[PDB]
């Protein structure tokens, strides 16, 4: 055979690197607060998220 | 006030002067006589408004003053903007870049349009603020409603190498061509002394953020040449680009119309090449024209010539009306008879009506008479003359007289040639 390793033979922070998180993007569509639509929008004023 | 267009030969003939039956008036929309001649015209104008078949192919032919070109103005503009209506005279072939073939190519496909419909999301506003930190956020406003966005590298990137600021109204796709619209009216009094080339200053949108842009647009296929080069469009411009591949003319350009036409994004619209003067082509373009008439999408040719039997340039051979005869073999003739005491007449009087002159009705009889004896296209330029002549003798209509100041001054071809005694 003729198999492959990298070892991290320094710090062990050089893997640390890769692992572990891997978070979603946690927000999901808003709702508008006056006509319940899905929002397209974010008023820059009141960072409320709104559609029409 | 004197525009670009103004009074030419054929300026009078707003149209093909026909019933809805196809059949022609005595004298109708500009177009006087040639009943025949314009009942066939009216014919192939109807086969080419229907579209169904292609490279069908015309000849129109007859003696020189009996209404040939004066024809085809007749089919162009009966025919509306809508279909492509290419006219070309047989000499514009002849190229130094191309080849005779080539160019005849191009003018064929020069007369097939196609109407792109194109229909894409749009973010327009006012920018009201920009931020970068590498990520940031936008404000984009509309005097409707104002809203944040939040920009990714790319969006970022063509921010700031666009030099986007505060107060331009943006507009930006999905898979986004940025391209700035304007600039606010408040960030003003730039031009208190000055203003860039391409700066603007009309104001910021209305309504919702986001819109849907429909784009309609006539191209002709010679669009090829928008795909020949690296860039191409410029090639339209200034006609560049000379022998480009056949391998992506046939195949690519054609087959990606049929898509756009069966997705519905695309039609093809087929028109019209008229060449004109067309006994002017070599046996080369005239054997090319054999194949490219049976090819599954080309125009209709229209063509006209005055010749009679005579020699095929590129050879020592003589034919009819100059082309070769297997070329004849693909053709139906439309042939012109001369205008008679009555039908020449009537054409000075449409033509004094077009140039605003008036005449008496001795005039019109003199210029008539004299027309008849040595040319028609001659007393259609006495016309001017005698209204110029007579203009200065402080007159308001041409007079038998004036017609005779004019047919001293300006001699025919006759006249002209039979001075020729002193042989110089
Ligand atoms: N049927 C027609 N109706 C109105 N004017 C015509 C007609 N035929 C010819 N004329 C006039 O006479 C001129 C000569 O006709 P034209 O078609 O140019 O000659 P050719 O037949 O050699 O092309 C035209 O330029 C036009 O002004």
């Amino acid at each position: 055979c003729s198999r492959t390793f990298i070892t991290f033979s320094d710090d062990a922070t050089f893997e640390e690197w890769f692992p572990q998180g891997r978070p979603p993007k946690v927000p999901v569509r808003e709702v508008c607060p006056v006509t319940h639509r899905p929002a397209l929008y974010r008023d820059p004023v009141t960072d409320i998220p709104y559609a029409t | 006030v004197t525009r670009i267009e103004r009074i030419g030969a054929h300026s009078h003939i707003r149209g093909l002067g026909l019933d809805d039956a196809l059949e022609p008036r005595q004298a109708s929309q500009g177009m006087v006589g040639q009943l025949a001649a314009r009942r066939a015209a009216g014919v192939v104008l109807e086969m080419i408004r229907e579209g169904k078949i292609a490279g069908r192919a015309v000849l129109i032919a007859g003696q020189p003053g009996t209404g040939k070109t004066a024809i085809a103005m007749g089919m162009a503009q009966a025919l509306g903007p809508d279909t492509p209506f290419t006219a070309i005279a047989g000499s514009e072939i002849f190229s130094l870049e191309m080849s005779k073939t080539e160019a005849l190519t191009q003018a064929f496909r020069r007369s097939i349009g196609v109407r792109i419909k194109e229909e894409t999301e749009i973010i327009e506003g006012e920018v009201v603020e920009i931020q970068i930190d590498k990520v940031g956020k936008l404000t984009l406003k509309t005097t409707e409603m104002e809203t944040i966005y939040d920009l990714g590298t790319k969006m970022i990137e063509s921010l700031t190498k666009d030099k986007v600021q505060a107060g331009d109204v943006i507009t930006i796709d999905k898979a986004t061509g940025k391209i700035s619209k304007l600039g606010r009216s408040f960030t003003r009094a730039r031009d208190y002394d000055a203003m860039g080339s391409q700066t603007k200053f009309v104001q910021c949108p209305d309504g919702e953020l986001q819109k849907r842009k429909e784009v309609v647009h006539t191209v002709s296929l010679h669009e090829i040449d928008v795909i020949n080069s690296r860039t191409q469009g410029f090639l339209a411009l200034f006609s560049g680009d000379t022998g480009e591949i056949k391998s992506e003319v046939r195949e690519q350009i054609n087959a990606k119309v049929a898509e756009w036409r069966e997705e519905g994004k695309a039609e093809i619209i087929p028109g019209v090449l008229f060449i004109d003067e067309v006994h002017m082509l070599d046996i080369e373009s005239f054997s090319f024209l054999n194949r490219a008439l049976e090819s599954d999408m080309a125009p209709v040719l229209i063509m006209a010539t005055n010749r009679g039997i005579t020699r095929i340039r590129g050879t020592s051979y003589q034919s009819p009306h100059g082309i070769p005869i297997d070329l004849l073999d693909r053709l139906l003739i439309v042939s012109t008879t001369p205008y008679s005491e009555k039908d020449t007449k009537q054409i000075l009087r449409i033509r004094c009506e077009e140039e605003d002159v008036e005449m008496s009705e001795d005039a019109y009889t003199v210029l008539t008479r004299i027309g008849l004896e040595t040319s028609l296209r001659y007393a259609i330029q006495l016309i001017t003359a005698a209204s110029l002549v007579c203009r200065k003798r402080k007159g308001t209509e041409v007079q038998v007289d004036d017609i005779k100041r004019v047919y001293s001054l300006f001699l025919d071809e006759s006249r002209s040639t039979q001075y020729m005694k002193e042989y110089q």
